[PDB]
């Protein structure tokens, strides 16, 4: 009885951005190099690409594909077109507040895929994860699917928390009117946030959780955007980051060794002092993540 | 994208057009937090 795996990422605008599409080899190879499924496993590869784009990663996937350990895999691409109009109802009033920068525009949208990916994605899909291109992985991808068996009652997404303190930054006001949050603050005690580059999206337990149709609702993200007096331009981040501070529950944190962010932006930008308990991971690296084109090293 | 405000008010990318100060994160000074 047949049994599917399904992957998702973004690979738009790639036509003629050679630093995108060596990041997506990087990643697409060592992704496949690795991994390894039983004889009755499917492996898809869902890519949401342009037209060009899609061209151009049909030519990087054949030169991987088929996979060394020989597994079945298959190929899905969706139009960033027909999903940005789909997400468009439910994603709109959140824009406002997570998009680069203001007001509205269709061509932010397309960032807060994974906040509505049960919507978009036919009922037959189950389960997915969403990764960036910009990864690097050091394991068999398969592992990172039994880490659905450790969602708790009501948890409907797995994210490992973000590693630098950009949440410290744009939590400032909050943190001010309220000196003892937790809201920004480093690990292990506090809530420094997420990172959006591995996401395991359970499209059933979003589907039928209360709690997280309720905060797609525009006036919930009204609510909470007041409270937290939030503004950011990383999207989908930081709307979980934001429904996260409230609503805990509703996330399985991934430990750091799952997504082992690189960026060290912040550190250079006010950071220095605090920077270090924001962005310690130990322990065996299975994904590294080379965010804000951070070399990843070998 | 746009560049990330190191300002600690205002909107969440430089030069936010509807903002007029900017607070810089402690140790930091400028129009940009530079030096
Ligand atoms: O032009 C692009 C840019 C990005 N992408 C895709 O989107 C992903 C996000 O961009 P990068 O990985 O370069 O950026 P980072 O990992 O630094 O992410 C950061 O900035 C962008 C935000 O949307 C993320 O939420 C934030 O963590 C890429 O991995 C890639 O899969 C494209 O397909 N085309
Ligand atoms: C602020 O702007 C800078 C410059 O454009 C970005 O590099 C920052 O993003 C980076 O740090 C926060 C992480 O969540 C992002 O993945 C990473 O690109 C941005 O906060
Ligand atoms: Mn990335």
């Amino acid at each position: 009885v047949p049994v599917d795996y399904h992957l998702l990422m973004m690979f738009t605008k790639a036509e003629h951005n050679a630093p995108l599409q060596a990041k997506a080899r990087v990643a697409l190879s060592s992704l496949l190099r690795l991994a390894k499924f039983e004889a009755h496993e499917v492996l898809n590869l869902h890519f949401v690409s342009e037209e060009a784009s899609r061209e151009v990663a049909k030519a990087l996937l054949r030169e991987l594909l088929p996979p060394a350990a020989g597994f079945k895999c298959k190929v899905i691409f969706h139009d960033v077109a027909v999903l940005t109009d789909k997400l468009f109802p439910v994603v709109e009033a959140m824009q406002k507040y997570f998009s680069a920068g203001s007001g509205t525009y269709y061509s932010d949208s397309i960032f807060f895929l994974s906040v509505a990916m049960h919507q978009i994605m036919p009922k037959e899909i189950p389960r997915i994860i969403q990764l960036d291109l910009d990864l690097k992985y050091k394991t068999n991808i398969r592992e990172l699917f039994e880490e659905f068996d450790n969602f708790l009652p009501g948890a409907v997404i797995g994210i490992a928390r973000e590693m630098q303190p950009v949440y410290r930054h744009t939590f400032w006001q909050f943190r001010h009117e309220n000196p003892k949050t937790r809201v920004g603050d480093p690990p292990p005690e506090g809530l420094p946030g997420f990172n959006s580059g591995v996401m395991l999206l359970n499209l059933e337990a979003m589907r039928q959780s209360p709690l997280y149709s309720h905060l797609l609702e525009p006036s919930w993200v009204q609510q909470l955007a007041d409270k937290y007096h939030f503004r950011g331009h990383l999207g989908d981040q930081d709307f979980f980051t934001m429904i996260g501070m409230e609503h805990p529950e509703l996330f399985h944190v991934l430990d750091c060794t799952w997504n082992r962010q690189l960026c060290t932006w912040w550190r250079d930008h006010g950071y220095s002092d605090v920077f270090q308990a924001y962005f310690r991971c130990e322990g065996h690296v299975k994904i590294y993540h080379g965010n804000c084109n951070t070399p990843i090293p070998e | 994208q746009c560049e990330s405000n190191p300002c600690l008010n205002g909107g969440s990318c430089k030069d936010d057009i509807n903002s007029y100060e900017c607070w810089c994160p402690f140790g930091f000074e400028g129009k940009n937090c530079e030096l």
